[PDB]
């Protein structure tokens, strides 16, 4: 009933937060690589951001 | 009045003060860099006013810490104050200080105003829109001074500048006229 | 017709208005910069990013709390 | 009056003055080249008037810096001035100078006019459309001179020309009549 669908929504939001954390992790990796490839060219502010 | 409302609002004030304290600390750490930079570019009085902002913010942080302490004390003795009609000697200072600071921090925190209202509508002896103004003459002096609005002493500002210049590895020539007095 | 309609004076005024408008837009951008930097400050500390930059600089090979406690000492003084 | 409006407008004035200072500096650096070129093509009085523009712009920059300093001081003591009805000795100079400079820079910056209005509508002792004209006789003399409208001394202009010619690696024969006096 209502409780069942609400539970489904809860678990959906849970795994959504999980996959969002994974997305943020891979984005962190990508940014760490971009800063590596940018600092080589002598950009200090770009690396900082 | 409603007591559970007061209890919940006290907890909320505690949490909000914690978060705001952490945030103010971070902002101060980030602004000290700007102060150093201004010091490292000729501008001296500018950085002086900036560090004035900083010390005012830090006084605010300390006042919020003390206020959180008093709020937690009140939340602890809630069971005691919920029964008695007249406050005791232990809660007098806390209540007075909190009611006096409510309109001061009403912008940063809103629940504090609701707390003050609940305490005003709860007590009647020297409590009210006008009775509180006269019965709040026993608030904490330390917090009253920290939360006051007055230009700090120039010697303290000069010492802050000296230290901030020392830590950030930059020079600074403090005015002897201030260092002497 | 065009020059009579869009004269030089009108051009100058319009360009000055353009300039001032976009200066105001810069001010707006700076205001938003300050606010967004203040808000998302717990999720983006300074010490962490500094340490990351120092480490990654040492890697790529190129050079670039007690403070508050002492300030507290001064406040107590 | 509205105080938060004053506070926000002060912050905006600060930021706008910062940006305008940086921009004026860049423009001066870019115009000094033109001055040198004019010096390197016979034209001497032309470059003289150009450097006159430059020194006027630099005086404007310095005045804006001082004005930013006073605005930041006011933003710091806002808590103090928001309560008291009569200004103190520390804010008197700042308020006077700012109200006097508002109509001067009303074109470059607009928020400054709003600040001046808020301060005028806030005070009544020697404040108003006419009372301010007489009560603004305690403004900063340095800023008053920098922001004034008067032909700078020809010796200063000649020295600026000499230096700009030296830096850009170009000759310049300053008039002995001016170099003597």
């Amino acid at each position: 009933s209502n409780m069942e669908k609400h539970l489904f929504n809860l678990k959906f939001a849970a795994k959504e937060l999980s996959r969002s954390a994974k997305k943020c992790d891979k984005e962190e990796k990508a940014e760490k690589a971009k800063i590596e490839k940018a600092i080589q060219k002598g950009n200090m502010e770009v690396a900082r951001i | 009045f409603k007591a559970e409302r007061l209890r919940v609002n006290l907890r909320l004030v505690i949490n909000r003060l914690k978060l705001l304290e952490k945030k103010k600390t971070e902002l101060a750490q980030k602004a000290r860099k700007e102060i150093a930079d201004y010091l490292a570019a000729g501008k001296d009085e500018r950085a002086r006013i900036r560090v004035e902002h900083i010390i005012r913010e830090d006084y605010l942080v300390e006042a919020m810490e003390i206020l959180e302490l008093y709020c937690d004390l009140l939340l602890a003795r809630f069971g005691l104050i919920q029964s008695m009609k007249e406050l005791d000697s232990g809660l007098a200072e806390s209540v007075s200080t909190l009611i006096w600071a409510a309109p001061r921090l009403q912008s940063e925190v809103a629940e504090l105003k609701i707390v003050a209202d609940q305490l005003c509508a709860k007590y009647s002896k020297e409590y009210g829109k006008l009775c509180r103004t006269n019965q709040i003459g026993t608030v904490n002096d330390r917090l009253m001074h920290k939360l006051s609005v007055e230009a700090p002493p120039k010697i303290l500002v000069e010492r802050y500048l000296i230290e901030i210049a020392k830590n950030y590895n930059v020079p600074y020539e403090p005015d002897s006229v201030v260092m002497a007095e | 017709a065009t020059l009579k309609t869009m004269n030089l004076e009108k051009i100058s005024a319009l360009m000055d208005k353009f300039e001032h408008q976009f200066e105001t837009l810069d001010v707006q951008t700076q205001q938003m910069e300050d606010t967004m930097s203040s808000t998302t400050t717990l999720t983006t500390p300074q010490n962490q990013v500094d340490m990351l930059l120092q480490e990654m600089a040492d890697e790529a090979g190129l050079d670039l709390d007690e403070l508050s406690q002492r300030l507290a000492r001064l406040r107590d003084q």
